[PDB]
């Protein structure tokens, strides 16, 4: 940033002595919806339903 | 994303809700990481969750 920053989504940490999936999940979410407004996107917020799968034995 | 194959597969409602209570940042961090709560003890206290063996060990 101090070199012409286009910081679209503030900085998240993730604290493996703790709550790493939590902090990782705030900003996760919180930051495809920065870029979205940004720009836009492809997937909101929709979806992208495919929850994968396979199983068949 | 486990509790969520849990909720999807549910057909007692409130414990459709309980299910997706624990999704909730505080709730997970309070009653999932900090006791260790297992997706097979949940299935042991769900048994009409209607998840299978083969999309369970996927």
């Amino acid at each position: 940033a101090a070199k012409g920053a286009e910081n679209i989504a503030d900085r998240g940490e993730a604290d493996a002595s703790d709550d790493f999936e939590g902090t990782y999940e705030e900003w996760r979410e919180h930051m495809w919806s920065d870029v979205a407004a940004y720009f836009n996107l492809d997937i909101e917020n929709s979806e992208d339903n495919k929850s994968t799968l396979s199983l068949q034995f | 994303t486990q509790l969520r194959a849990m909720a999807a597969k549910t057909v007692c409602p409130p414990h459709k809700v309980e299910l997706e209570a624990l999704l909730e940042k505080q709730a997970y961090k309070e009653q999932v990481l900090a006791k260790r709560l297992t997706m097979l003890e949940l299935l042991e206290k769900y048994p009409a969750c209607e998840m299978k063996f083969s999309e369970f060990i996927a």
